[PDB]
């Protein structure tokens, strides 16, 4: 099976910009192709044949390579070409794919807004309480999120996520959960969370009193 | 027009079998080769195979031999996978997708819009929902957050709108994460002008289709 391997895995690039990715086969292969795909959609075809640009592909793209070496180039980045690209072969069976080459926006650092939610009255009721911290709008990705109640650290009682990268504005948010019991929720009085991210010159702490 | 039509989301349990199925319009089937495409959660393309169903020869990634069966039916128009003994390695999104061989360029030119298998035993769960009530900790330059934490509920998906898809711009839906307890839980938020909150009501519209869940739920100011 002819393993075809996409360099760089994950790279970042600005409106503008010139960007260039490479595929690099096993073995010979007569032509190279490529698909573009956007979270939660289909993959779209999007060169065939090496160099021939699928209907709808804008004219920015191009495609190039022979034998085991090919590349996707875009002259000019737009937002809108953030998205993972997979290269694939024809020339022999099983039909192979690359791992594809995850291409995001650059743009200038961001610090995050820090925001907390207390449990509501409604879920308290059920016996369990959980608090909301939320990080909006920061870049890059790498956020370190940090719970304390009544300043002790919170280890392994938690869940986040983090969106994908805000088109309008390249940015990400985050949303983490601290969940307790109703029990221990009561038993306690300060609910911070901490949130380090090169944006900020130091961490930022919000936080709130439970009853008040 | 093309079209792949990809049958409904499918949760199976381990061990049982399941059949996805692909209908075509706009061109016939036996004209084409209908291949299948597996996803795995935040995964790469993986080819499983394809039938011409001009002659119903088939070909499969030898990975997948045994695994996999792909039909055909060219008076239904339909492509199908058949996948035998489930695993969770086989939950993933499933693509039928077509190729026109030689004549055609060869290059998977139409796809399906995907198939979500979750193998799993496991019960739906419908989710519970939560306001995030906005207040002066999730207020900055006069504007204001909140939102809607969608708790405990299996499999995938939710969705989330607010105020009936009226309200789309600062809404940020976070993917779902997977608990401890084997449930799933996600948050919607919102930003709004501070100067609304008294003014303007606030619901976000939860739909758990596994579950038959639709849960609309008002999200009111916290005077802490
Ligand atoms: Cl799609
Ligand atoms: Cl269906
Ligand atoms: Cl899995
Ligand atoms: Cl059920
Ligand atoms: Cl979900």
């Amino acid at each position: 099976q002819i393993v075809l391997t996409q360099s760089p895995a994950v790279m970042s690039a600005s409106p503008g910009e010139r960007v260039t990715m490479t595929c690099s086969a096993s073995s010979s292969v007569s032509y190279m192709y490529w698909y573009q795909q956007k979270p939660r959609s289909s993959p779209k075809p999007w060169i065939y044949l090496t160099s021939n640009l699928a209907s709808g592909v804008p004219a920015r793209f191009s495609g190039s390579g022979s034998g085991t070496s090919y590349s996707l180039t875009i002259s000019s980045m737009e937002a809108e070409d953030a998205a993972t690209y997979y290269c694939q072969q024809w020339s022999s069976i099983p039909l192979t794919f690359g791992a594809g080459t995850k291409l995001e926006l650059k743009r200038t650092v961001a610090a995050p807004s820090v925001f907390i939610f207390p449990p509501s009255d409604e879920q308290l009721k059920s016996g369990t309480a959980s608090v909301v911290c939320l990080l909006n709008n920061f870049y890059p990705r790498e956020a370190k999120v940090q719970w304390k109640v009544d300043n002790a650290l919170q280890s392994g009682n938690s869940q986040e996520s983090v969106t994908e990268q805000d088109s309008k504005d390249s940015t990400y948010s985050l949303s983490s959960t601290l969940t307790l019991s109703k029990a221990d929720y009561e038993k306690h009085k300060v609910y911070a969370c901490e949130v380090t991210h090169q944006g900020l010159s130091s961490p930022v702490t919000k936080s709130f009193n439970r009853g008040e | 027009e093309v079209q792949l039509q990809q049958s409904g989301a499918e949760l199976v349990k381990p061990g049982a079998s399941v059949k996805l199925s692909c209908t075509a319009s706009g061109f016939n089937i036996k004209d084409t080769y209908m291949h299948w495409v597996k996803q795995r959660p935040e995964q790469g393309l993986e080819w499983i195979g394809r039938i011409d169903p001009a002659n119903g020869n088939t070909k499969y990634d030898p990975k997948f031999q045994g695994k996999a069966t792909i039909t055909a039916d060219t008076s239904s128009n339909t492509a199908y996978l058949q996948l035998s003994s489930l695993t969770s390695e086989d939950t993933a999104v499933y693509f039928c997708t077509r190729s026109r061989g030689y004549f055609g360029n060869y290059y998977f030119d139409y796809w399906g819009q995907g198939t979500t298998l979750t193998v799993s035993s496991a019960s739906t769960k419908g989710p519970s929902v939560f306001p995030l009530a906005p207040s002066s900790k999730s207020t900055s330059g006069g504007t204001a957050a909140l939102g809607c934490l969608v708790k405990d509920y299996f499999p995938e998906p939710v969705t989330v709108s607010w105020n009936s898809g009226a309200l789309t711009s600062g809404v940020h839906t976070f993917p779902a994460v997977l608990q401890s307890s084997g449930l799933y839980s996600l948050s919607s938020v919102v930003t709004v002008p501070s100067s609304s909150l008294g003014t303007q009501t606030y619901i976000c519209n939860v739909n758990h289709k596994p579950s038959n869940t639709k849960v609309d739920k008002r999200v009111e100011p916290k005077s802490c």
